[PDB]
RNA sequence: GCGAUGGUUCAUUCAAAUUUCUGCCCUAUCAACUUUCGACGGCUGGGUAUUGGCCAGCCGUGGUGACAACGGGUAAGGGUUAGGGCUCGGAGAAGGAGCCUGAGAAACGGCUACUACAUCCAAGGAAGGGCAGGCGCGCAAAUUACCCA
RNA sequence: AAAUAAGCCAUGCGUCUAAGUAUAAGCAAUUAUACAGCGAAACUGCGAAUGGCUCAUUAAAUCAGUUAUCGUUUAUUUGAUAGUACCUUACUACAUGGAUAACCGUGGUAAUUCUAGAGCUAAUACAUGCUGAAAAUCCCGACUUCGGAAGGGAUGU
């Protein structure tokens, strides 16, 4: 929710932490809902970029922030150019050091999935569902974005992403 | 320096016919909507502070918020500003105003009340006054009353009666037809509409299959002919 | 003053002529738009019919194609290079069409890893003009502008490639 | 606001309604191949008497124009336009006379319902779809693959879809509707192309006079085949 | 100078040319379909559109960049002498490079958009004559 | 009004909010539409109308001191506001985006400029005597006022005669175009137009002194700045080879010390009679300064210094130490300060044109008095 | 030749007599020529 | 379900804008004219609703003319065919300069500044720029008519 | 039914339909009370590219015939017209917002809406606008009893 978001930001910076001073400006435009696409390219590929010093600081509340507005129904259009764009335009100009994180915030609870064992197949797991039907959509539309986005740099993200997509693919195939 | 004190909060105002500018002297220098004290005006007033929203100086102008000179200054007012109702569309006109400023040069000072005291200013603070109407549309009229999904508006509106001519009959009541209502007129006109839009989507499929029909007939006939 | 008309000019036989009408406004030009780098400045002119054209003065940002590839990305614009018409446009950067103008490189980069996967500027079918691979191993490539930014609002365009990309960079060179 | 000379000819007006004339008003037919319906109604069948009687006529819903009521008094109504006043119970039509001058025929409902409107031009419109343009601006989605240009069709008027239509053709009786020769029913013995703009026909009447008229003035009527009754 | 294109064809693909007839029951000239000249007020290689009036008429200056003056002659209608008048007018056309031209020949012009102040015309068909400079007559 | 640095302070009191405003469009329908809650009090304008809606080239406040010129760049106008009107006197539309003006007359009575259509136009209060062309480009614009004569430079190499560069001059009571006053830029290309090429070729800044001896020093792009004396129409100095383009030219009040500039962000205090410099400074970062002016707080001397990294450092001459730094949120075109004191009035590429106070520099000017009292709120604020 | 790229030498009309010469020069004539002889080569 | 209002695109109508060949009255006490606001191109862009030297950068050498260009004089018809009749046919709103609306104006309807008249006032201020009629000697001659039927 | 002036002098001078917004403290009423009929004021939409006046003129540039727009804009007219859901808010959302005018009051000035301050309230005015639901809608169609369809791809302008 955009007003619940903003207010969020503003406790965000109500904490006063110098990582987060030189980009308050750019980070409450992605919430102004008319600026967001040029303020994505204002932030990265600009003069002012994200300095790697408080590239620790500024990354994790920068990504929540950009998946709410990827999550968010509200402004965007229909079909394509309706926030599947908008999904891979931040993907696209993520980088793959903060694409762990995003990716963290995206699997809520199927970040710490096993699928396989030392055995073949883990029916213990695979008898119970932790996300709605609904739910698992946006994660493998969102996983497909990240990929093909991507490319060989997956490489070291390989323990996750194949669990969460054979997890969603065997509920299904059960559910036929 | 005559002061309209105006109360917004009780809805009241009082001219006040102020003497010996020794009294008005902390008024001078303050911006329109400052925060003055009360407090050096009058013994009545202990405890007051009252913020300054316009006025008018010797000769009769206005006072606009946002200029900075104290004397009479000419500004060019658009469409929208204050001091200024345009004649017709798209005029601009040049207009004398008086600045921000409170100077010793004004006639009447507008003050509004933010804070009381503990003492009552007798025809300002006492006298209520209501709002002219009440609300129109039925959110807001649900805002108001605080209702709930059950407590249907139509019975919560407000009433008011008058008595007509005709040597002095009954009590007439009036309402003020509630705009945000859903009626099922209203709904409908929205069945109607959607009914609209897929009678036009079938009616497009069924020109479309006997034109496929006819176009594949038309290419049979043209290929029995070669 | 500024207007369309053809009636303060000689004729062909090389006559001049009095032929004095008032300026009309269907022979109404107006001011040109000197469109620079900056952050977006575009004001709205409605002109005949009620149309609107877009007066950009200041851009950032447009989409270029890589198109022998298939793909077109929103880059910024770093400073234009060199102009066919005129200097002052090089000398005070000034966004027209068909200006060979350097842009960011980053999102090309991106798709050519996550499509092919070969790293690049740092099998087959990835293959890159050894000409444009320098372009990308300095990180800015050199697009040329197809969009006309003052009537439309938007400095957009493809990428120059081959044949055209050794040509600007020969007239960079004279 | 013209005057009654400058009035078209083709529309006629006497000695009678005053030194002016009322313009048609924008619509499907143009402004000199018109008859606006206030000229129709009072001017050449004398349903009424005055301009407020006109429209006391038009305003309440007792003239409709082909097949729908029409309100405003100059609507134009220039080339067979079924005209169906209910109260009288009488459809008139639109025709010329072999002088050049409008002309009007009584008819009931069997011929009434369909109308004899000329192919302005085929194109592919939205969404891919093949559209045709009349005379009478009307426009049909979804047409006959061979209705191509100059070609007429029967008009439903109560759907408005296709049911029938005429080639263009040379051997085909046609009707002029514009030019030096106006108004000749007459059969297309010949038809020359002129490529680079304004090709001919050569057309004959029944009795042996041979004349060269444009293929934008014809108007393709019947081989023989008369579809409406030109009037007897 | 920037580089001549033929402004939608695309030819830096690692995986043609675009040549319209004009029609009019003409033929496009050989270096009209293959040679690599570019000009965009060309009609078979640019975008220019001939249509309306069809003229034709003798060449008075070849020596111009891609622009000959046609000296056109008519014989007008005096009615004081009641007699007829040599008058001569100058046309002006774009020239393509695809025909071969020469000095006095009969050339046909067709008309297309304004190309400048003067320019309404393009070549079409070159008539191969031994006409001569400007003492030479014939209405054409 | 806001303020920006610690122990001196500058004061913000006009000027565009954010780096990146809407659309004004969607900004009066936002306004109009929603719910909004602004700081009523201190937030204001000072002079009605005070912007351009797209950006701005220059402002000059006149030697009266009562008409404040300003050309900017949409519809591209030269708005005239009368100062102790406090508004819009006119705004008059041009042919295109103005480069530089002078005022000529004490009034906005005469105006002159040099404009990016390869134009000079002078304009009156009755309207516009016409126009003319410069055969050249144009940088600057200058003023001889003791022999009437308008003086701009050109970039490129001339037509026919010397290979130097020029300097375009005409005189107002003579009317024509003298001859330019030929300075050295270097070489070329043979194969070029007559405009020149895009690498090099320019002379850029053109300075005089009008009270003082007057000795027209010009600048060009080699690292050159060059002295010419009137009543010789000849060259005298040639000096200052640097490696920056020279962007600064300004005399101090004496007559005699000169404080150029160069295109990294370079400057030098010279004398006009010693080789070696006074003073050098290497500040800010590699975007080119633009506009430097000698300014007096009624007692010292200090120095301007206005560079498009939205950088603007007053600096001391007598010591040389930073004595205040303003970061004005935006790219700035142009600076000029109200003569009295205290006031620097910048034209910007935003939307409003911005204004500085300095309490410590001077004090509030003759026609906004109750700046300082602004100023006293705001000091009771924090 | 073209537009405005050589200086044609007429006298303007409208452009004659514009503004007086006013000489503001607040050293004394002598001392000035003196001045620009001692320069960097003297 | 029937309409009213509104909406994207394509029509159609009503227009408007350019644009092709021919046709003006006389005159050589008008033979050179254009390049003197570019004069003829072509390339590139800008601006225009669009083409276009229309405008800006680069270069090429032109363009018209004794078959009457150019300059000068000011005295500024077409269609409908017995006939006559009938029909159609630039600049300004006190003076330059700049701006605003709208599908359509460079409205002159408004604004701003300068210039020039002129009105009210409590002397601080504030609004405004036409035609028609009579006299035009002291002696003269057609209604200040009624209605949109 | 024909009926020079230059200068003086007075007088004369929008828009409402059943079909946008009515709590006029406006009129007129009763047999089921948000509104209902008439409806001034005001907000909203339309209108004024002319009716016609004056006077230095326009010498194939206008204008006439004759073309073209494959080089352009078009309110109004009339005709067709829009397949565009889901896509991590769910421990959710599901009668959408705020402004003002008219109005009510307190005034300033010599100076008419020249207007200031204070309090309201509507829209076809300006403005946002995931949702009942496990479906929707397009192209393919194997198998076929006309059966009507297993399941495959896909998501405007």
């Amino acid at each position: 929710d955009i007003e619940l978001q903003k207010l969020a930001l503003k406790a965000i910076l109500t904490w006063k932490s110098e990582g987060i001073k030189p980009y308050q400006e750019h980070l409450e435009y992605l919430l102004d809902e008319a600026r967001f696409k040029n303020e994505l390219t204002v932030l990265f590929q600009g003069d002012n970029k994200i300095l790697p010093e408080h590239r620790s600081e500024v990354i994790p509340v920068l990504l929540h922030l950009l998946y709410g507005r990827a999550i968010s129904r509200k402004g965007a259009a229909s079909g394509r150019h309706g926030l599947h764009a908008t999904r891979l335009a931040i993907i696209r100009q993520l980088d793959v050091e903060d694409m762990g994180s995003f990716l963290d915030i995206g699997l809520g609870p199927l970040r710490a999935i096993r699928v396989v064992d030392e055995q073949g197949v883990r029916e213990s797991v695979f008898a119970h569902e932790p996300l709605p039907p609904r739910k698992q959509v946006g994660l493998l539309n969102m996983l497909e974005a990240v990929i093909n986005e991507l490319g060989t740099s997956v490489e070291p993200y390989m323990d996750a992403l194949v669990n969460s997509v054979l997890y969603c693919l065997v509920n299904a195939c059960r559910k036929l | 320096m005559k002061l309209n004190i105006s109360h917004p909060a009780n809805g009241s105002q009082k001219l006040i016919e102020v003497e010996d500018e020794r009294k008005l002297r902390h008024f001078y220098d303050k911006r329109m909507g400052a925060e003055v004290a009360g407090d050096p005006l009058g013994p009545e007033w202990k405890g007051y502070i009252l913020r300054i929203t316009g006025g008018n100086d010797k000769q009769g102008f206005p006072m606009k918020q946002g200029v900075i000179a104290p004397n009479r200054v000419r500004l060019l007012l658009s469409e929208g500003h204050s001091c200024y109702r345009p004649r017709r569309d798209g005029e601009r006109k040049r207009k004398s105003v008086r600045g921000c400023i409170v100077g010793p040069d004004l006639s009447v000072l507008a003050l509004s009340i933010v804070k009381q005291g503990e003492q009552d200013i007798p025809g300002l603070t006492d006298v209520v006054h209501p709002k002219r109407l009440g609300p129109k549309r039925a959110t807001k009229i649900r805002r108001f009353f605080s209702l709930s999904k059950d407590d249907d508006v139509r019975k919560y509106v407000i009433r008011r009666e008058v008595q007509p001519k005709g040597e002095g009959k009954k009590p007439y009541t009036k309402a003020p037809r509630i705009q945000r209502l859903v009626t099922p007129q209203r709904l409908q006109h929205k069945r109607h509409r959607i009914a609209l839009k897929r009678r036009q989507q079938e009616k497009v499929k069924e020109e479309a299959a006997e034109y496929a029909q006819i176009l594949a007939k038309r290419v049979a006939e043209a290929k029995a002919q070669k | 003053g500024i207007s369309r008309d053809s009636r303060h000019k000689r004729s062909h036989t090389g006559a001049k002529r009095a032929f004095y009408r008032k300026k009309r406004a269907f022979e109404l030009g107006r001011q040109p738009a000197n469109t620079r780098i900056g952050p977006k400045r575009i004001h709205i002119v409605r002109t005949r019919g009620g149309n609107h054209k877009y007066r950009a003065l200041r851009l950032d940002s447009g989409n270029f194609a890589w198109g022998s590839e298939g793909c077109t990305r929103k880059t910024r614009i770093i400073g234009v290079v060199y102009h066919p018409s005129n200097n002052e446009l090089v000398r005070t950067n000034t966004l027209t069409k068909s200006a060979v103008v350097q842009i960011d490189a980053a999102p090309f980069r991106q798709w050519y890893e996550a499509h092919y996967g070969q790293p690049l500027g740092r099998a087959a079918h990835g293959k890159v003009d050894p000409a444009l691979e320098k372009q990308f191993e300095a990180g800015r490539l050199y697009a040329i502008i197809s969009s006309r930014p003052g009537q439309s609002g938007r400095a957009d365009g493809y990428i120059l490639e081959g044949e055209e990309l050794a040509f600007y960079q020969r007239k960079l060179h004279k | 606001h013209q005057k009654r000379l400058s009035a078209p000819s083709h529309w006629l007006l006497d000695k009678l309604s005053g030194a002016y004339a009322p313009r048609p008003s924008t619509g499907p037919h143009k402004l000199r191949d018109c008859m606006p319906l206030i000229v129709f109604v009072r001017n050449r069948l004398k349903y009424a008497l005055n301009y407020r009687e006109t429209k006391a006529i038009m305003m309440q819903r007792l003239v409709k124009v082909d097949g729908k009521v029409r309100t405003d008094i100059t609507y134009p109504a220039g080339f067979m336009d079924v005209i169906t006043i209910e109260k009288t119970g009488e459809n008139f039509r639109l025709i010329y006379d072999t002088k050049g001058r409008f002309t009007v025929h009584r008819i009931t409902d069997e011929e009434a319902k369909y109308k004899l409107g000329k192919v302005k031009r085929v194109q592919l419109g939205r969404g891919g779809v093949p559209f045709l343009v009349t005379h009478d601006a009307r426009t049909i989605r979804y047409p006959d693959p061979l209705i191509k240009v100059n070609d007429t069709v029967k008009i439903d008027l109560e759907t408005g879809k296709i049911t029938d239509f005429i080639k263009f053709d040379t051997g085909a009786l046609a009707m002029i509707t514009g030019g030096r020769n106006m108004g000749r029913v007459g059969v297309i013995t010949h038809r020359e192309r002129h490529d680079g703009g304004f090709g001919i026909v050569h057309l004959k009447d029944a009795l042996d006079n041979t004349f060269a008229t444009r293929e934008s003035n014809v108007f393709v009527i019947g081989s023989e085949k008369p579809w409406i009754s030109l009037p007897k | 100078r920037a580089f001549l294109k033929q402004p939608h064809i695309f030819l830096n693909s690692k995986v043609r040319r675009w040549y319209k007839d004009v029609g009019l029951g003409f033929k496009t000239p050989k270096t009209a379909i293959e040679g690599h000249y570019i000009d965009k007020k060309c009609p078979f290689t640019g975008m220019v559109s001939i249509r309306g009036r069809i003229l034709t008429g003798r060449v008075v200056s070849t020596k111009m960049h891609r622009t000959i003056i046609i000296r056109r002659e008519y014989l007008h209608y005096i009615p004081k002498y009641n007699r007829y008048e040599k008058r001569h007018k100058n046309l002006a056309a774009h020239v393509s490079p695809a025909f071969r031209v020469e000095e006095g020949d009969m050339v046909v012009v067709g008309q297309c958009r304004p190309l400048s102040k003067t320019v309404r015309f393009n070549v079409l068909r070159v008539l191969p004559r031994t006409g001569k400079s400007v003492k030479k007559f014939q209405k054409f | 009004k806001l303020t920006n640095p610690g122990p001196v302070p500058v004061y913000t009191v006009a000027g565009p909010s954010t780096a990146r405003p809407l659309p004004d469009w969607l900004l009066r329908r936002r306004k109009r539409s929603a719910k909004y809650d602004p700081e009523n009090l201190n937030n204001f304008e000072l002079i009605q109308e005070f912007e351009f809606e797209e950006a701005s080239n220059c402002v000059r406040v006149s030697e009266d001191g009562n008409w404040i010129m300003s050309t900017g760049t949409y519809k591209p106008q030269f708005h005239v506001h009368n100062t102790r009107e406090l508004s819009l006197s006119f705004s008059r539309h041009t042919n295109s985006e103005n480069v530089t003006f002078l005022l000529l007359s004490q009034d906005y009575s005469k105006s002159v400029h040099l404009q990016c259509d390869r134009t000079l136009e002078f304009h009156t209060p009755m309207g516009c005597h016409y126009s003319i062309r410069i055969p050249r480009f144009g940088r600057d614009l200058a003023y001889l006022r003791q022999s009437c004569e308008v003086l701009v430079p050109a970039v490129g190499l001339s037509s026919d005669g010397s290979g130097y560069g020029e300097v375009f001059r005409l005189d107002l009571e003579r009317g024509q175009f003298l001859r330019p006053w030929q300075v050295d830029v270097g070489e070329d290309e043979p194969g070029s137009g007559l405009q020149g090429s895009i690498h090099a070729g320019a002379v850029n800044v053109a300075a005089v002194a009008e009270n003082t001896h007057g000795l027209c020093a010009f600048g060009t792009s080699i690292g050159t700045v060059e002295f010419y004396d009137p009543r010789s129409k000849s060259r005298v100095a040639v000096l200052g080879n640097q490696d920056g383009e020279i962007t600064a030219l300004d005399y101090s009040r004496d007559g005699l010390s000169l404080a150029l500039g160069t295109s990294t962000g370079q400057i030098r205090i010279f004398d006009l009679r010693n080789p070696r410099p006074l003073l050098k400074k290497d500040q800010g970062m590699g975007l080119p300064i633009k506009n430097l002016i000698h300014l007096t707080t009624p007692t010292e001397e200090r120095k301007l210094l206005s560079a498009d990294k939205r950088i603007i450092k007053i600096w001391d001459e007598q010591s040389g130490d930073l004595w205040t730094s303003v970061e004005p949120l935006v790219d700035l075109n142009f600076v000029t300060h109200v003569p009295d004191s205290g006031m620097i009035l910048t034209a910007n590429e935003g939307k409003q044109m911005h204004c500085f106070f300095i309490p410590n520099l001077g004090l509030a000017p003759r026609w906004c008095h109750f700046l300082d009292n602004l100023v006293h709120e705001m000091e009771s604020e924090k | 030749a073209s537009k405005g790229r050589k200086l044609r030498y007429t006298v303007h009309e409208k452009l004659q007599n514009f503004m007086a010469p006013e000489d503001r020069r607040s050293w004394e004539e002598h001392a000035i020529d003196r001045l620009f002889g001692t320069l960097f080569g003297q």
